């Protein structure tokens, strides 16, 4: 009855050091729509971060993007970590460039 | 623009 | 192709607050309005430049029947609760998804209202606007409501009518983006796994609409079975990413290709690593 999320971390343009872009979290496919997102930078969490509108595709199950303005370098790691009643602890999911 | 006349009530 | 889709959610909450609503619209891949009973003061707002410049009254009367459907949806989360036998400590949800689409020629294809409860169908307009289709045997209630009241006909002409008019209007004022195409920006990246096999993984970035087929070949014959396909994804600028991965032996790479097909490609593309 309910549907876990599919998570994909990323960044809306290809990442070059030093150059500001943006660092996205998709999380799809889930239902409920109740759902847990935050962006994580060396393990901490990333306040201002903002987020799309609730939606959800053809099957009924919810989609959202979380996002928040970074520029990357080459030792700081960047992670999502969602949270749903459908896991049994807190996903996390760490950006890989490629 | 979204669909207002009436009540879809189930 | 071109459509307007809108999208509500309602759930209900039991000991945390009282009933969301959120609604969203869109022409095509292309979000225009929010409305979310959650704000401070709940109003319709704009997501697209296209219809930030509507007048007030507009915007006003969005917003009015977007409170007028946040109570009725209150009002049918308790109706199903009801029809269900349901514990009233649970949170549920009832999603409803209506819109019109129109062809290639540009004239009216398809209109669509639908209705899930729980993430599971219950009922839906049928394609001729007339009739309904019931899921299960408290939907049917619902369908003997709706026939009695005529309900098929008010639908039909906001489907046929009402909604064709306003994605003909967006269509017009939106025209320097929702009938753009945005080709996809390819390229292939390499990632040995081991000292005996690599993933291939092919790219498009940066493209418009979110449609788009890549498939991954070998000697000309496809990799169906063996092709990692990751669901497409928003740039969150507006257009769209995806990416198609195949593992393959060390050394066999040069029997690999990459196949890309999207609306803003005049031919097909073809990649090689």
């Amino acid at each position: 009855i309910q549907r876990t999320p599919k998570i994909q971390v990323y960044s809306r343009h290809p990442a070059e050091n030093g150059k500001s872009n943006f660092l996205n979290c998709y999380v799809s496919g889930f239902h409920p729509s109740d759902i847990e997102v935050d962006l994580l930078k060396n393990g901490e969490r990333i306040e201002k971060v903002e987020h799309s509108d609730l939606s959800f595709s053809k099957d009924w199950s919810f989609y959202l993007l979380y996002y928040t303005e970074f520029t990357p370098t080459e030792k700081d790691e960047y992670a999502c970590r969602v949270n749903h009643v459908t896991l049994s602890q807190p996903k996390i999911v760490k950006w890989d460039r490629d | 623009g979204a669909d207002g006349v009436g009540k879809s009530a189930l | 192709s071109h459509s307007m889709r809108y999208f509500y959610t309602a759930v209900s909450r039991p000991g945390r607050g009282e009933p969301r609503f959120i609604a969203v619209g869109y022409v095509d891949d292309t979000q225009f309005v929010q409305f979310d009973s959650d704000a401070a003061s709940p109003r319709g707002e704009p997501r697209a430049p296209w219809v930030e410049q509507e007048g007030p009254e507009y915007w006003d009367r969005e917003t009015q029947k977007y409170k007028r459907q946040a109570q009725t949806d209150r009002v049918n989360l308790r109706k199903l609760r009801g029809y269900y036998n349901q514990s009233e400590a649970g949170s549920h949800t009832l999603q409803r998804m209506y819109g019109c689409d129109l062809g290639p020629d540009g004239r009216l294809l398809r209109g669509y209202n639908q209705f899930a409860y729980d993430g599971k169908d219950y009922i839906a307009l049928n394609e001729d606007l007339r009739s309904w289709t019931a899921a299960d045997k408290a939907a049917q209630i619902t369908q003997r409501k709706w026939e009695a009241a005529r309900e098929a006909e008010q639908r039909r002409a906001y489907l046929e009518g009402t909604c064709v008019e306003w994605l003909r209007r967006y269509l017009e004022n939106g025209k320097k983006t929702l009938q753009r195409a945005e080709h996809p920006k390819t390229h292939v990246t390499h990632h040995p796994v081991s000292d005996h096999e690599a993933t291939l993984r092919c790219w498009a970035l940066g493209f418009y609409p979110a449609e788009i087929t890549l498939t991954w070949q070998r000697d000309g014959e496809d990799q169906t079975q063996d092709t990692e396909l990751v669901e497409t994804r928003p740039a969150g600028d507006g257009t769209f990413q995806k990416w198609a991965a195949v593992v393959v032996p060390s050394g066999e790479e040069q029997r690999y290709t990459c196949h890309v097909q999207h609306e803003g490609l005049p031919e097909p593309l073809t990649l090689r690593w």
